[PDB]
RNA sequence: CCGAGGGUAGGGCCCGUGACUGGGGCGGUCGUAACAAGGUAGCUGUACCGGAAGGUGCGGCUGGA
RNA sequence: UUGGAGAGUUUGAUCCUGGCUCAGGGUGAACGCUGGCGGCGUGCCUAAGACAUGCAAGUCGUGCGGGCCGCGGGUCCGUGGUCAGCGGCGGACGGGUGAGUAACGCGUGGGUGACCUACCCGGAAGAGGGGGACAACCCGGGGAAACUCGGGCUAAUCCCCCAUGUGGACCCGCCCCUUGGGGUGUGUCCAAAGGGCUUUGCCCGCUUCCGGAUGGGCCCGCGUCCCAUCAGCUAGUUGGUGGGGUAAUGGCCCACCAAGGCGACGACGGGUAGCCGGUCUGAGAGGAUGGCCGGCCACAGGGGCACUGAGACACGGGCCCCACUCCUCGGGAGGCAGCAGUUAGGAAUCUUCCGCAAUGGGCGCAAGCCUGACGGAGCGACGCCGCUUGGAGGAAGAAGCCCUUCGGGGUGUAAACUCCUGAACCCGGGACGAAACCCCCGACGAGGGGACUGACGGUACCGGGGUAAUAGCGCCGGCCAACUCCGUGCCAGCAGCCGCGGUAAUACGGAGGGCGCGAGCGUUACCCGGAUUCACUGGGCGUAAAGGGCGUGUAGGCGGCCUGGGGCGUCCCAUGUGAAAGACCACGGCUCAACCGUGGGGGAGCGUGGGAUACGCUCAGGCUAGACGG
């Protein structure tokens, strides 16, 4: 399954703070805070000069690594991209982005996409009222993205919930909080997110 | 170790022993009515002819001649027989 | 439809048969390029009027013998012993590609 | 290794009688082992994976060379 | 004799027949002569019938016979109705 | 009559194997043919000779002077 | 216009040529180390070696007669079990395998005026009379078995004759039509079988003939591997006349006449191979492949053969030869390339399972019986798909370990620790797949209504409760993402190519660290790719590999300017074919996906008809710039 390992090193080789421990990420306390340079014992060695393959391939985890997912699915993830009509890398993101686990994420629901996934895979969530536990359900536009009603009362739930009265879901997302729902009316435009990831880089990976 | 299959091969035996026997008769009154048009013997030929003629299609009732095989035999005896007269006539009674 | 071909008499020296040699003409599915090719129908004369140089159209008949699966159609042009040398010298030809 | 006990026989005087089981405390000879040699443990599948006592003794007496012509 | 019968398809737990007409003597899901409809039998989907009764009828004229149970989704859906 | 095949006899192709022998490849002994005019320009087809490289005759080539 | 990346290695250095090598995608895989759950797939590639044992094809008492067991009562009749038997239909389907086959076998498009098709469905006619055989059972030999023999009685939808002739068949003739297609006249020739119930009629049956349907057989064009260090082949050979054979054309077979037939456009011969839909790879063109599934073929230990039949030269039918094996003196027995299983070979390949509940096949009127087809279950990371080993907080940062200029650096928010969730498990409920066949009203029809039936399965899924709960493998000189310390000292070893190891090795071995993948990671084998390195797309030959020593000429390929006819190539439109699965786009079912369902879009390619005429082709006239001549 998932990477589930010491996860701040992930962002320490990447030289970018991908925010995937969540709520400590913004604290001081941080780890990109304290050293910014890559994990282990060679990092405050001066760095070198990156190679193509090195800085496509840099690129291609970082994109990974931030939607925390296996290189299997990312992969056929990104050749159904290809086939499909139009611009690779867009759409790319797309069919990144309109996969649950991270969704739930986006609403805030949960802190974390880790955590989010934890949320999912426990039947804590359900898209339309059936209960849906795969984190790897391709949502489509017009889902209504609840929160298990019966999980309702539960501690976790609530405390995200409470920090999400009046933030804004991006462009293509409105959380009716409250009442617990959401929901998912479009697939994101490329503008429409910035991620620390050039989204070309990693058509140009796997061209190799 | 088993079968009706035996059975099979049982009534078969039976069956070919008939088939057989009608399919004799017919070669020996054809080749028999034939004979005597080489003669001829123009009205024994047609009585033989006649005889062999129906032990023919009679045959084709069942299992022993096709149709299309009773209509060639008969297709053949019968010419055989008219041609062979054709050297000295005399064609009576009927059966052409 | 019974095919119908063209073709010259190359060989009347059977008994109710004539040789007709046919070609055809069609592109190299590799290399583009047209290509002739060729071969020889035994053809069904039943009244023995082809000969040599007979350029002729043979069609697609029900089986007369081994091999003799066509009877000429129609006399279409005659005398054409070119194409008939051009076929001996071809034949002929072959007693010094041996060894 | 994993192995298929497909039948179960005792030998008697005269036949051999098929048998569905063979308790704790008992000899027989199981047909469909294809990997088990003699002194080999044998456990059923999700059981401790234990190894019967070994048994060990005597090492030979006699020592002859053969010379593959 | 030439028949109406289900051919299966779909897959393991997931019927999914294919009311067929096809040689009795032929394997149930090979070559068939004409697909005259589906058939869902586990009722997944609005459409888990939908016998062309123009063509059912064209056959049962010139001899085809049918499954007992061919023809019950072939008279559910009437074929017969007079 | 034909006929599985059996048998007699003589052939063709293939494969394996064989005392011994021929060179070929891979990992000390003799000389110094080639690379500098390489110490006789080199190479060449052929031919005769010579432990060996090679030498020599005749002709050719320059990719030599 | 949804499609195309390159690197390393020849020198002191360079450019070019050129080979080698690597990254990628794929698999019926196999091997190592490791391994938790589940879904769909999938699983003897080798010895088409040999097989123990069970099972895999039967059904009908509504075709007929019988031997035994009964049950209401007067050795009787009745009826239903029951074992055969005669008799029907099936057993030619379905299931297995790829040996043989380089072939009309297959693919694709056609031909049959040269043909067949049980059951099924339409339509027309008929079902009169008389006769007769064999099993069963009774009698009696032989055998230790297989099991057989001879004599005697017996039924029918079994067997034959006569009549009926709607009609069919054949000879001759004639009308049409053109290969044997349809009509007609005379002669001749041919049909049948009964059973059933509620009985002045319905139900299943049988006969001849016509048409349909589906299934076939045979024939033809075109496509289908390697060697020319295989170059010539051929006597049933090629053609003919007559005849046999068949459902039918044919040298299919036979007798005779003729002297032919085939070959560098590759005959003959040798090798290898079942083909296709498809699959994989590829930018494409192309290369490679044909396991699972669907279509055709071929085979049933090795051969040959025919019988019965609508259909077979018949996988679990028959005969005969051969090899092998088993049984206990005349002989008998066997054929898993059906399902499981065994044995052997092999790097390697599963349960002697469950059920006929579903779908489909056989038989019967039906109830029903049979089905190792099939529906499911088990085993296997073999493949693909989903899922878990946790989530939030948690130090200027514990211990241990690695490094160090000795100050510090790293593993590392990682751990501990707080807390939130709650895979497994525990209880409770619990399926869809199954509505027909049949019974009832109607009319045994249309429509209506009622009933029985679930292997998987107490499984999926639902509902309640509910424990922090497997991580491993490859690499870290360059290609290529990832670096230090010790050990070692051309040793031990690494290695795909360069090359690394001779005391300070980022290249061996261990460690810490790191990079990549993660129930997997690697390795070997092989296919396509990079290989524009067989070059059609898309290469080359003065010196790199490569111009024939030079002519003359055969076939072949190619061919100037003008006008015209044809329209073969070529272009265009129509139409048929191009099965299903697949692939592609859309939607939709399983919570998702894999898997799967429904619809859409079709193309090459070939048939058929119409059209165009520039280029090429052919034919017909003219030219003189090429060429030859004076
Ligand atoms: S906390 Fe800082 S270090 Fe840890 S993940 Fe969020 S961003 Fe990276
Ligand atoms: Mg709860
Ligand atoms: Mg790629
Ligand atoms: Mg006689
Ligand atoms: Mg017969
Ligand atoms: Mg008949
Ligand atoms: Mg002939
Ligand atoms: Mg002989
Ligand atoms: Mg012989
Ligand atoms: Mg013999
Ligand atoms: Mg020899
Ligand atoms: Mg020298
Ligand atoms: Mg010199
Ligand atoms: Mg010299
Ligand atoms: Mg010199
Ligand atoms: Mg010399
Ligand atoms: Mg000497
Ligand atoms: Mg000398
Ligand atoms: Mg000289
Ligand atoms: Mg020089
Ligand atoms: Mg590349
Ligand atoms: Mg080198
Ligand atoms: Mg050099
Ligand atoms: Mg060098
Ligand atoms: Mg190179
Ligand atoms: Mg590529
Ligand atoms: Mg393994
Ligand atoms: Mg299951
Ligand atoms: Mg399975
Ligand atoms: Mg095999
Ligand atoms: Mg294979
Ligand atoms: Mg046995
Ligand atoms: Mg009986
Ligand atoms: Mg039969
Ligand atoms: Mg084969
Ligand atoms: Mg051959
Ligand atoms: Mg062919
Ligand atoms: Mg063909
Ligand atoms: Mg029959
Ligand atoms: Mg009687
Ligand atoms: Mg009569
Ligand atoms: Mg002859
Ligand atoms: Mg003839
Ligand atoms: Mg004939
Ligand atoms: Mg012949
Ligand atoms: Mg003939
Ligand atoms: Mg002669
Ligand atoms: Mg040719
Ligand atoms: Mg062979
Ligand atoms: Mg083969
Ligand atoms: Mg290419
Ligand atoms: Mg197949
Ligand atoms: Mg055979
Ligand atoms: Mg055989
Ligand atoms: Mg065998
Ligand atoms: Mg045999
Ligand atoms: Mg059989
Ligand atoms: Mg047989
Ligand atoms: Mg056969
Ligand atoms: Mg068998
Ligand atoms: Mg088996
Ligand atoms: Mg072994
Ligand atoms: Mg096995
Ligand atoms: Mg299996
Ligand atoms: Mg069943
Ligand atoms: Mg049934
Ligand atoms: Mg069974
Ligand atoms: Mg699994
Ligand atoms: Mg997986
Ligand atoms: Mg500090
Ligand atoms: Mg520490
Ligand atoms: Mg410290
Ligand atoms: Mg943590
Ligand atoms: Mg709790
Ligand atoms: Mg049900
Ligand atoms: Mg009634
Ligand atoms: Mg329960
Ligand atoms: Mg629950
Ligand atoms: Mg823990
Ligand atoms: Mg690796
Ligand atoms: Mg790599
Ligand atoms: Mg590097
Ligand atoms: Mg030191
Ligand atoms: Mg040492
Ligand atoms: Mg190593
Ligand atoms: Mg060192
Ligand atoms: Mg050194
Ligand atoms: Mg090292
Ligand atoms: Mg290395
Ligand atoms: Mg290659
Ligand atoms: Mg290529
Ligand atoms: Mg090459
Ligand atoms: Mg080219
Ligand atoms: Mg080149
Ligand atoms: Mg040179
Ligand atoms: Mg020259
Ligand atoms: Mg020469
Ligand atoms: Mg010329
Ligand atoms: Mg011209
Ligand atoms: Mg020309
Ligand atoms: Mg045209
Ligand atoms: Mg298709
Ligand atoms: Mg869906
Ligand atoms: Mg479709
Ligand atoms: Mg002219």
């Amino acid at each position: 399954g998932r990477y589930i390992g010491p996860v701040c090193r992930l962002c320490r080789r990447e030289g970018v703070k991908l925010y995937l421990k969540g709520e400590r990420c913004y604290s001081p306390k941080c780890a990109m805070e304290r050293r910014p340079y890559p994990p282990g014992q060679h990092g405050q060695k001066r760095a070198r000069r990156p190679s193509d393959y090195a800085v496509r391939l840099r690129e291609k985890q970082k994109l990974r690594r931030i939607y925390g997912i296996s290189e299997r699915q990312f992969r056929n993830l990104f050749e159904e991209a290809s086939k499909k009509k139009g611009v690779t890398g867009s759409v790319f993101l797309g069919l990144l982005e309109s996969r649950l686990d991270n969704v739930v994420y986006r609403l805030g629901f949960a802190v974390s996409r880790r955590q989010a996934r934890q949320l999912v895979r426990h039947g804590h969530i359900t898209v339309n009222g059936r209960r849906v536990d795969l984190p790897s359900y391709r949502v489509r536009p017009g889902d209504e993205i609840a929160v298990a009603e019966k999980s309702r009362n539960l501690e976790l739930i609530r405390q995200n919930l409470e920090a999400m009265k009046g933030r804004k879901v991006g462009p293509w997302l409105s959380l009716d909080v409250e009442g617990m729902k959401g929901k998912f009316l479009r697939l994101p435009d490329r503008e429409d997110l910035a991620l620390p990831v050039n989204e070309q880089l990693v058509i140009e990976f796997y061209s190799r | 170790r088993n079968l009706s299959a035996l059975k099979r091969h049982r009534q078969s035996l039976k069956r070919r022993l008939r088939n057989k026997a009608k399919k004799s008769a017919i070669k020996t009154l054809s080749k028999k009515a034939i004979q005597l048009a080489q003669e001829g013997k123009a009205e024994e030929a047609l009585k033989i002819m006649r005889k062999a003629e129906s032990l023919i299609d009679k045959a084709a009732k069942g299992s022993t001649l096709h149709k299309n095989a009773a209509a060639r035999r008969k297709s053949r005896l019968m010419r055989k027989v008219r041609q062979l007269l054709e050297a000295a006539g005399a064609p009576l009674i009927g059966g052409g | 439809p019974k095919k119908v071909l063209t073709g010259v008499v190359v060989s009347d020296k059977m008994q109710k048969t004539v040789t007709v040699l046919v070609e055809r003409q069609f592109p190299h599915p590799l290399y583009g390029k047209v290509i002739k090719r060729s071969k020889k129908y035994l053809a069904h004369d039943p009244e023995e009027k082809y000969k040599l140089g007979d350029v002729v159209e043979i069609i697609e008949s029900r089986p007369i013998s081994k091999r003799k699966r066509f009877r000429v159609l129609r006399l279409v042009e005659s005398g054409r012993m070119d194409l008939v040398e051009k076929y001996l010298i071809r034949r002929q030809n072959y007693e010094s590609l041996s060894k | 290794r994993k192995e298929r006990v497909a039948r179960l026989l005792r030998m008697h005087a005269n036949h051999r009688e098929e048998v569905e089981e063979l308790k704790a405390g008992d000899l027989g000879a199981v047909v469909g082992l294809k990997e088990t040699i003699t002194g080999d443990t044998l456990v059923g599948e999700d059981a401790p994976r234990v190894i019967l006592e070994s048994i060990e003794v005597p090492e030979p007496v006699i020592d002859v060379a053969i010379e593959p012509k | 004799m030439v028949k109406i019968r289900l051919a299966r398809f779909g897959s393991k737990h997931n019927p999914h027949y294919r009311i067929v007409v096809t040689d009795a003597r032929r394997k149930r899901d090979g070559k068939y002569i004409e697909k005259i409809g589906y058939y869902d039998p586990r009722k997944t989907t609005p459409d888990w019938l939908k016998v062309d009764v123009e063509r059912a009828r064209y056959w049962l004229s010139v001899g085809a016979q049918p499954t007992d149970t061919a023809r019950r989704l072939l008279r559910q859906a009437g074929v017969f109705r007079q």
